[PDB]
């Protein structure tokens, strides 16, 4: 996250590491949305440009975490991770379409004051929340520019209209993806960044004050760059392919 | 059910310093 | 190479 804060305390209690097991290195965001399911990207685990094709093995996920290095003992938790399941129609060869992936857990994880399950958006609070002008929330612990931070970090980013979305990339931007950050002429900055991928863009409902998952972190062309926009993956977009996944395979 | 209530601040009615940036966005 | 050891259970 650039040009963001350290989070507080339990602020984030969904937020989860994804950690490689040799060499033990931070590989990605995730969320926690239930005892036993985590959600990421797609691109986190699976990127053949890049040689990238991780299996159950060869990762942890740490939930609870605040610190980025260390091992926070009696708070954060450690879990193996019993099944990947990548988006059958995620499109790693042009533009990252539906970069979305779910983790089944070897077992279930306990809550706790900072492990808790975020939300995931029905319909109505998808078509309320996701309007430009209205701020997400994005977490995690990848680079602080274009090093890294001692502990989470947080910014608050306002969903951009689509047209401008489109208008600032050569990407072919789809139905699936969504961005969010400041104007140059809005004073303000902030984004994603490298590390950062597979975690949340969060929104509180003003209707029920529950935090939901709208976006993924997925991808952009450089970092808080001025005119170019962080991309998300639309989590209620691909809600069927999440529930049938969870529903088939418990 | 009690999925999105965080342990430290809705459940405790305490808010986050910057969570209000986001509800006044809601317009 | 700045990551603090995971016990090793894990
Ligand atoms: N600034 C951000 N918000 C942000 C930036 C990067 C990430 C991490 N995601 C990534 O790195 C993904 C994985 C494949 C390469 N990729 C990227 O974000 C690329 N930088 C990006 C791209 C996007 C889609 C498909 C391939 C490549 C691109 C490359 C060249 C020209 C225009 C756009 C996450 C967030
Ligand atoms: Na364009
Ligand atoms: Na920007």
């Amino acid at each position: 996250i650039v040009e963001g804060s350290d989070a507080e305390i339990g602020m984030s209690p969904w937020q989860v590491m994804l950690f490689r097991k040799s060499p033990q290195e931070l590989l990605c965001g995730a969320s926690l949305i239930s005892d036993r399911w985590v959600l990421t990207a797609a691109h986190c685990l699976l990127y053949p440009p890049w040689d990238k094709n991780f299996t159950e093995n060869d990762l942890l996920v740490r939930i609870g975490k605040h610190s980025r290095t260390r091992y926070e003992r009696n708070i954060e938790k450690i879990s193996m991770l019993e099944k990947i399941y990548i988006h059958p129609r995620y499109n790693w060869r042009e533009n990252l379409d539906r970069d979305i992936a779910l983790m089944k857990l070897k077992k279930p994880v306990a809550f706790s004051d900072y492990i808790h399950p975020v939300c995931l958006p029905d319909r109505e609070t998808a078509a309320s929340l996701l309007q430009a002008g209205y701020k997400g929330r994005v977490t995690g612990w990848g680079n602080l520019k274009e090093g890294q931070p001692s502990v989470l970090q947080v910014v608050n980013l306002p969903i951009v209209e689509r047209p401008v979305c489109k208008d600032s990339t050569r990407i072919r931007i789809t139905d699936n993806m969504f961005c969010a950050g400041y104007k140059p002429d809005e004073g303000k900055r902030g984004d994603a960044c490298e590390g950062d991928s597979g975690g949340p863009f969060v929104m509180k409902s003003p209707f029920n004050n529950r935090w939901y998952q709208m976006g993924i972190v997925s991808w952009g062309e450089g970092c808080d760059r001025d005119g170019k926009y962080g991309f998300y993956t639309h989590v209620f977009r691909l809600k069927k392919w999440i529930q049938k996944v969870i529903d088939q395979f418990g | 059910a009690d999925c999105g209530l965080r342990p430290l601040f809705e459940k405790k009615s305490l808010e986050d310093k910057t969570e209000r940036e986001l509800l006044e966005s809601y317009i | 190479g700045d990551f603090e050891e995971i016990p090793e259970e894990y």
